[PDB]
């Protein structure tokens, strides 16, 4: 049990894990806005980026 | 504005593109001005102070690298002592103190060699290093 049990629960961990990262996307762009922190409005959605 | 950049690198936007993008300079233009003047090692670190007049007449003084950098290269540390006065993760010489004096006595900030060393060693204990 404990062998197969936790083998199952831990491949299950991995299975559930692979999906979401959602961090460096928008991290690098927060850095971009910090860089271009002089062309901004508080009232926009879009950006222009390099 | 103080910048802290390797002598051979250019166009790191995120550091100065803000810092003198409100000033509005060519990122690679000024960074290659910097490399042309300090045409030296990339991966190095020069402190460099830029002075801009009201009409955007920029000049700057490059200066000697940090003793942190020189002694990271000496001892082989990436971070300083995780706890100075409890961990010493790096070691140098009195000879190294004199080497760094002769390196940077232009930039050093006490008129005597011994008071220069007092400040240098204030920094050596700041970053937690022992002597050989």
């Amino acid at each position: 049990n404990e062998r197969k049990k936790n083998a199952n629960k831990i491949k299950k961990l991995e299975k559930t894990l692979e999906y979401s990262e959602n961090a460096k996307e928008f991290q690098l762009y927060g850095e971009l806005l910090t860089a271009n922190l002089y062309m901004l409005k508080k009232g926009d959605k879009q950006a222009e980026v390099i | 504005v103080k910048l802290q950049i390797p002598a051979g690198k250019a166009n790191p936007a995120p550091p100065v593109g803000p810092a003198l993008g409100q000033a509005g300079v060519n990122i690679m233009g000024f960074c290659k001005e910097f490399n042309a003047r300090t045409a030296d090692q990339a991966g190095l670190i020069i402190p460099v102070e830029i002075s801009v007049y009201e009409d955007r007449s920029f000049t700057f003084i490059t200066k000697t690298p940090p003793a942190a950098v020189l002694l990271k290269k000496a001892a082989g540390i990436e971070s300083g002592s995780g706890e100075p006065n409890r961990n010493k993760v790096a070691t140098v010489k009195r000879d190294k103190v004199r080497e760094i004096a002769e390196t940077k006595m232009p930039d050093l900030n006490a008129a005597d060699v011994e008071a220069a060393m007092r400040m240098v060693e204030g920094t050596a204990r700041s970053m937690g290093i022992v002597i050989e």
